[PDB]
């Protein structure tokens, strides 16, 4: 089970087992279940989750420099705010920018001071604390500071342990803002059950489940991106606890059902048709609503399948590739052969063998394998771009599919162009196979930027490793 | 107070930007896992939209430092990386950044550098630490170390002589600067222009790494910035006895552009009939393209913006200061450096904003939070009309709320596409100008 | 009840722990001694001297850490186990107990084993904040400083108290009182008597310098396993039983600089006609 | 008829009264290297000042002596009176010119090189030219040599453009509209054909030309790329081109209009982007910027895509 | 300068025996500085007379000079200093404090005849080992007793310094004694030398006099210049002043030392 009594979460590693190397046949990677470029660590997808959320401010425990991720992730906050229909505002993350002599005297009273700041200046209904590589060499002892203040203002105040190097995978900071926000917000023994309530744990992609879930009565409790304290506190009130990809939102929904007793559904991701039909076979059948979902799967099949026979044949005999994530990536793998393009390989950035709701009925891997067939060139690698010259000269695909940055671009100048879908939701569902036709064949037309880039560009690598 | 909401800058192991700006150099970072990625991400590609090129962004090595590399030390990964870096990679020039960690756990990094480069490879080691500073730091601490381990001695008997007219050029920091490709260019532009040949030592105007091993070579050299630079100029004087000419304000428009230029050529002793030619010819292009904008915004009836705001680093923050000031005669509301500057030279560049102008004086306050900057904007009533913000993406929304327009001049300009845009010199100046006043019209749009 | 033993280096911190923990074991108690020294010795003689990996020689040879396989059985059944770290010069150690610490807390392994004394043993440079987490407020409540008669293990010992003393306004441990080390004389005992006076503390006991422990140490047994019917182990037995019941602990009120001096100036008038 | 029509009898008038008659050896022999270019309208198109001044770059750096006749590049009546000392006469311009290219011909007997696409970005520049040096025979040394230089700048910016392009995380529009005269409408379609890769949806001519010279327009939108054919409608109403514009499928993702100011509430109605190309530019101030050449591909990229994605700006 | 680092266990005599060397070298001429790597600040407590000084990091642009202060002989005593115990990190504050001295050039802009770096008794990170690095420190001497436990300390010490001395760093000049008074002691502290092939500079006996000498303030050469314990103090500073020979160490594996214990433990039986 997850440990709630400690303040601070384990890793992913550790927790898991999470694989950040590997190359082979994706069905090996799931009987399995010297140079480096850089890589993303746990401090900023705490930036990324505990930063959207609305009505609280994230502290940043270290020298000015950590703060820096502020900047890609305002600029997401405000393209969701406007996405999702809410005002458009700048989020609000503030630094205790520690210097030399807060590394040899340590670094705790000026922790305090802007904590004490941070609820002068906004006066949230939550604090969020968030450590770094030098602050947990020195053992700054955060938590004393946390209990005062938080005591003192009434708000909790909530220390997330998000170092860089304490995890080998940067997965670990959605572990730590979950850890504790269920530790903190979410309230226990709750007095009110909102029975047409579901907890979909989402980022800032366009609403897709609102509508989707309406069909079917239910209203959507978005969480932890662009949620409000109020929202994170009223988790234990919903009837379930769904979200569109696995590694987002298995520490958060596991514990949830654990120790707040919300239902957690053990069903495949919503991506093609199988997978979205048994996903809402069973979001529906936890809030026993197995009667309006046969009425929106057959209106869902009898609108979009006509119009994905013209779309199959605009894509004959087209090759993909997707290179990122790790559970976002088996679905596009998985949506792309229902439009019959061919994906002879992919490059996931880690791989989870296990899942912190430990089901084995919740493998994405198993499910794009055992259904839609296997890749042969599937291969991990912790965004290393050394790696994917390699691969993208042994498939060669026509165009590739990225969310995160960093491959975009090599491909670029091999002159392969890439999908790049920031948007989450572009890809779910029915609508989502059907953008993702419309997608593809836009990125196919964009091919000739990418040809013109390859034929006056030089790779840094030498061509003694180049071949 | 120490907080510090809404960075306005990054780390100083940031300054592989530095490094990486350098042509056909890539930096090689010992630091934890996320440093590099996020200080690209945040100075380069949401600062501008600004690509990695040859050896950053994704390309730059780093030894993504582990429990391990911590608890046990990583200078045998960073042997081992930049070992794998010499046959992966094609580089002229290796940079070597050590992160916060490396610094605190105190790797013994030249152990490991050295042996390299008594082989005679081109590598260099830098420390560069959160704790020391933020990227300007960083920025004149890999100069120095690749000045120190690369260009090492200098003997004119056996590496050539010293050419008078040749200079290096010591300017805006790479890639934090966003327009600082263009706003190279044109420096360097204009520099060939009054007669001398340029070592600009960064982006692709420059020469790469041979350029560098010119530096001794250089009959002196120009820092262009109001304090970045003056640490590298001041250990080149120490070390091979180069003048250093000491220009703060880099010249946006043709009325400063041709005090620098005539500065620079007074310095280094160039003919004073190719200098004249030049800014004449320079001067010509510039100013017909000021009487037709002159039509517009001399007979605008629904009235132009007057009063501004000005935050951001010093370079910027004082060139867009003089010339919103010299030229488009605004008034000079609430002027911010946000790049912390050293203590030692605040007083000398809030000189410079007091003798702004012949008729205006002015002040700058340095203040690296942006809680407080927004409030200081709050705090100053803008007349009746609606200030135009000169900032960055922190200011939309506060813009907005004064009914005023913003121009994103610095980091993180993260509503612009940055290419080839510049903002200094003649056609920088034209382009400034039209940004500024179609954001200004744009009110009604 | 978890306790902490600090004081000056090389005075008897392990040693002194290593015996009380050996007498706590044989009157019948669960007892874990935590060493928090990178030279992996703490432990030394309740093993018989013989190594034994550590949790941060467990971290460096595996990805997933399981706290159990670097406990070790050690004499009267002690939970020893050493938190490790690099060699001299190299890494960080701080950081490594702090990652140990954080494991065994996370295993639990602190509440899996039925204990009843969870004994932290320190280093004696305490350079960091890694080295003051069995001091922060939920660890550990009883600390104690071994010192000696000797002038720099006093300007230790105060030192520790100053150090300390942030962490008891925060609801971290309060100092407990201080063991005294290497007591023959009868200066030995009245100057230390008078600086623990001095600083508002108490003594827990007072153990003489023997021979005893020499042999038993070389032989890599502890005093209470050597000679179990010693005059040393005896000292030891008691000193055990005063750290058992021990429960008045207090905020640490140290010296500054110029009431430690002044107390060493007069205290050398003292020992000149002794 | 309109003020194309009037450039066109203004320079008529001009090169039949002012520049009168010609005399090889009483005004100076014709010099084969000398080139007159007829390629925009001046004021009319917004950004004619920086197209006229890159184009005159390119032009002098493939080794030509230039009369620009338009802008401050140009003297004047001095290269209005090197009109008969061309070598031959450039009409960069889908039909604006030709009248005054045949009037030339007839009057002088100076061979026209008539060049419908104007070049923007680096393989319409390349081509244009390579297509100039071979008409007038130039040494083709400091063509490849001036060629060379201007792609290495340009691949450098595009370079790193490309991490952008290739990487932004809310995607970017699929398809174009570009409404305006002619010749920014060819210009505009072939480079964000072939450069860019955007899928042309709809291209409106609003400029009304002549029928004598529509079939080879619409020639020319035809193959706007070796793989694309597209084409080209011509409607001067306003209201007309709106419906057209309403009345056309696009896809889930919204479009980017390349029209003018009479398009920024259609644009807002798509919920798309407007990039204001023709006339009026009613919204956007320009001292000397351009779109087209080498230099201009990337300020029309720096607008396009600032455009794009500032809409939570 | 003749630059010398001094390790061993903590608390054993470095500080003692550092002040002591410097005292009988500062007696015979020289100019010593004597540098505390321990942020106790108690390194030169015998040279200053018990009164408190400012540290290095207490000033943390800096001038070095101002943390520059000299007592008996006119020994240049620095103290690096740090934070109280359990808070920040002392390791970084003395590469801080080093950093800071060199970048001041205080070692060269001074004349100093000897350079003896005194530092803590318990290594941790190398911010510690500074000293032992290449270019800042040649001869290492570790300060041991007969105690097992200062055997083990030295002989750990050996492999932390085996790291820099194949590296170019500093190599092990030998292995000062202290508090050797009984002939066992000498032939259990020489038995360890001889197996590690390495030489011990002197031998210091346990004596009050030092006691007498700390308790006020003074090291043994300045309280009782005419007694045994000083002269054998001024004999240690000699073989320092004179001493050249140093190898590269040879540790003892943990199974070779459990041995060695235990081949001595029945020297007593
Ligand atoms: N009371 C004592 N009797 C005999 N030897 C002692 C006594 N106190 C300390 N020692 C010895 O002094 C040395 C200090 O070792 P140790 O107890 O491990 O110190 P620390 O834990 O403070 O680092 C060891 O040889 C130890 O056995
Ligand atoms: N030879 C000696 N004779 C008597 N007392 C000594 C002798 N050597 C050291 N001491 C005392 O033992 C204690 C050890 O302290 P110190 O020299 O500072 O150790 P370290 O600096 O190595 O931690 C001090 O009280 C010191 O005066
Ligand atoms: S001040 Fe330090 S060197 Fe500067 S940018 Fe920060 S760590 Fe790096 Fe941080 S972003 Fe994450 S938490 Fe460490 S790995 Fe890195
Ligand atoms: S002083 Fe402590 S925290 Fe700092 S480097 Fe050394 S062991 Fe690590
Ligand atoms: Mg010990
Ligand atoms: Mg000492």
């Amino acid at each position: 089970p997850i440990n709630l009594k400690t303040s601070v979460v384990e890793s992913r590693e550790q927790r898991l087992g999470t694989i950040i190397a590997w190359d082979g046949k994706a069905s090996d990677l799931s009987k399995e279940s010297p140079f480096s470029q850089g890589s993303v660590c746990s401090e900023q997808m705490v930036e990324c989750q505990a930063g959207n959320v609305r009505g609280a401010v994230l502290v940043q425990h270290s020298p000015i420099g950590c703060g820096a991720g502020q900047v890609i992730y305002n600029s997401i906050f405000r393209n969701g705010l406007a996405i999702r229909g809410l005002p458009v505002e700048n989020l609000h993350l503030i630094s205790t920018n520690l210097r030399e002599r807060d590394m040899v005297y340590g670094g705790l009273d000026k922790l305090e001071r802007t904590i004490r700041d941070a609820w002068e200046r906004h006066h949230p209904q939550a604090i969020f604390i968030a450590t770094s590589c030098p602050t947990a060499i020195i053992g700054d002892d955060i938590e004393s500071v946390a209990s005062q203040l938080e005591a003192e203002f009434g708000i909790p105040v909530i220390p997330l342990h998000c170092e860089g190097f304490k995890s080998k995978h940067w997965s670990t900071g959605f572990d730590a803002t979950q850890h504790g926000i269920l530790r903190q917000i979410v309230r226990k023994n709750p007095e009110r059950k909102q029975e047409d309530l579901v907890n979909v744990i989402n980022l800032w992609g366009s609403d897709v489940f609102g509508p989707m879930l309406g069909e079917l009565g239910l209203r959507v409790n978005y969480v932890v991106d662009l949620a409000t304290v109020e929202d994170l506190a009223q988790m234990s009130e919903a009837a379930a606890t769904v979200g569109f990809c696995y590694t987002l939102s298995t520490y958060m929904a596991a514990a949830l059902e654990q120790e707040f007793g919300v239902p957690e559904v053990k069903a495949p991701m919503p991506y093609g048709f199988a997978g979205t039909d048994a996903w809402l076979r069973e979001i529906a059948r936890v809030t026993h609503r197995e009667e309006q979902a046969e009425a929106y799967i057959a209106r869902e099949h009898a609108r979009v399948k006509p119009q994905l026979e013209a779309l199959r044949e605009k894509l004959k005999g087209i090759k993909g590739f997707v290179s990122t994530g790790s559970a976002y990536a088996h679905g596009m793998i998985q949506v792309l052969r229902e439009l019959g393009v061919t994906v002879d390989g992919s490059l996931v950035f880690h791989h989870d063998p296990v899942y912190d709701s430990q089901d084995p009925r919740q493998d994405s891997l198993a499910h794009l394998v055992d259904n839609y067939g296997d890749v042969g060139h599937f291969s991990v690698g912790n965004r290393q771009q050394f790696q994917f010259y390699g691969l993208l000269q042994r498939v060669k695909p026509d165009f590739i599919i990225i969310r995160h940055n960093g491959l975009a671009p090599l491909a670029s100048r091999l002159g392969i162009p890439a999908i790049p879908l920031g948007d989450e939701h572009i890809a779910v569902g029915y609508q989502g196979i059907l953008n993702l036709g419309e997608s593809i064949l836009d990125v196919l037309a964009h091919r000739k930027f990418h040809e013109d880039i390859a034929a006056h560009v030089r790779l840094p690598y030498r061509q003694d490793w180049l071949a | 107070t120490n907080s510090i909401e809404q960075v306005r800058y990054i780390c100083s192991i940031g300054a592989m930007h530095s490094a990486s700006a350098i042509p056909r150099v890539i930096p090689i970072t010992h630091c934890g896992p996320g440093c590099a990625d996020k200080q690209f991400m945040n100075v380069a590609f949401y600062n501008g939209f600004q690509g990695g090129g040859y050896g950053g962004g994704a390309v730059v090595p780093s030894t993504n430092a582990t429990e391990r590399e911590v608890v046990f030390g990583g200078a045998e990964r960073l042997d081992e990386l930049i070992g794998a870096s010499l046959q992966v990679l094609d580089a002229d020039l290796f940079v070597v950044l050590t992160g916060c960690i490396p610094d605190l756990v105190g790797d013994d990094i030249g152990s490991v550098v050295g042996p390299y480069q008594k082989r005679g490879v081109p590598i260099v080691y830098a420390e560069t630490g959160g704790f020391r500073g933020n990227n300007f730091t960083g920025h004149e601490l890999v100069t120095k170390a690749i000045i120190d381990q690369f260009v090492g001695d200098y003997d004119a008997e056996r590496d050539g002589a010293r050419e008078p007219h040749t200079v290096n050029v010591w300017s805006l920091l790479p890639y934090h600067n966003t327009f600082w490709r263009g706003d190279l260019t044109e420096i360097k532009r204009l520099l060939e222009g009054i007669g001398l040949k340029v070592n600009i030592l960064f982006g692709p105007q420059s020469a790469g790494v041979a350029e560098w091993k010119a530096i001794p070579r250089a009959g002196f050299n120009l820092v262009l910035s109001p304090w970045l630079g003056l640490d590298t100029a001041r250990h080149l004087d120490r070390k091979y006895g180069q003048p250093t000419l000491h220009r703060p304000i880099i010249p946006i428009g043709a009325k400063e552009t041709g005090a620098f230029l005539r500065e620079v050529a007074a310095f280094a002793g160039l003919d004073s009939a190719v200098v004249e030619a030049f800014i004449t010819a320079e001067e010509a292009v510039y100013y017909r393209y000021l009487e037709d904008f002159t039509d517009f915004y001399a007979e605008y009836w629904w009235g132009l913006p007057a009063k501004f705001a000005v935050i951001g680093d010093s370079a910027y923050n004082l060139a867009l200061t003089k010339f919103l000031v010299n030229q488009l005669g605004l008034i000079p509301g609430l002027q911010i450096i946000t790049d912390n500057p050293p203590e030692e030279v605040r007083e000398d560049i809030r000189a410079h904003y007091h003798a702004i102008a012949d008729d205006v004086a002015t002040d700058v306050s340095f203040e690296e939070d942006s809680y407080t900057i927004h409030q200081k904007i709050r705090a100053t009533d803008f007349g009746h009309k609606a200030p135009i913000l000169f900032g960055t993406t922190w200011e939309r929304d506060l813009a907005k709320e004064l009914k005023g327009a913003i121009v994103e001049v610095g980091f993180p300009a993260s509503y612009e596409v940055v290419l080839s845009r510049s903002y200094l010199g003649y056609r920088g100046a034209l382009t400034l100008l039209e940004k500024i006043y179609t954001t200004t019209v744009s009110a009604s749009a | 009840k978890q306790i902490a033993i600090y004081g000056k280096g090389g005075i008897g911190k392990s040693t002194t722990t290593s015996n009380i923990s050996a007498a706590l074991a044989e009157a019948g108690y669960k007892v874990m001694q935590f060493g928090c020294d990178p030279k992996s010795d703490s432990t030394n003689t309740l093993r018989g001297g013989d190594y034994i990996p550590s949790v941060l020689d467990l971290l460096r040879e595996n990805a997933r850490v399981d706290a159990h396989e670097a406990i070790f059985q050690g004499f009267g059944g002690i939970y020893c186990v050493e938190a490790g770290g690099p060699a001299p010069g190299v890494g960080c150690a701080g950081r490594g107990i702090i990652t140990a610490v954080e494991l065994l807390k996370q295993q639990n392994v602190f509440e899996e084993l039925d204990l009843d004394y969870v004994i932290f043993d320190v280093l004696g440079d305490v350079v960091c904040g890694g080295f003051a987490v069995p001091i922060r407020e939920g660890i550990a409540e009883h600390v104690f400083t071994v010192s000696s008669s000797d002038f720099m293990a006093i300007y230790a010992a105060n030192n520790l108290f100053k150090g300390i003393q942030k962490y008891s306004n925060a609801g971290g441990a309060l100092l407990g009182g201080v063991i005294a080390n290497s007591i023959n004389t009868d200066f030995h005992r009245d100057i230390i008597d008078d600086f623990v006076a001095r600083t508002q503390t108490q003594v827990v006991q007072y153990v003489p310098r023997s021979l005893t422990v020499t042999q038993a140490e070389l032989q890599g047994r502890t005093t209470i396993e050597a000679a179990p019917e010693s005059a040393q182990a005896e000292i030891y037995r008691t000193l055990a039983r005063s750290i058992a019941d021990h429960t008045d602990s207090k905020v640490p009120t140290p010296l500054n600089a110029q009431e430690l001096r002044d107390w060493s100036a007069s205290w050398a008038n003292q020992l000149i006609e002794i």
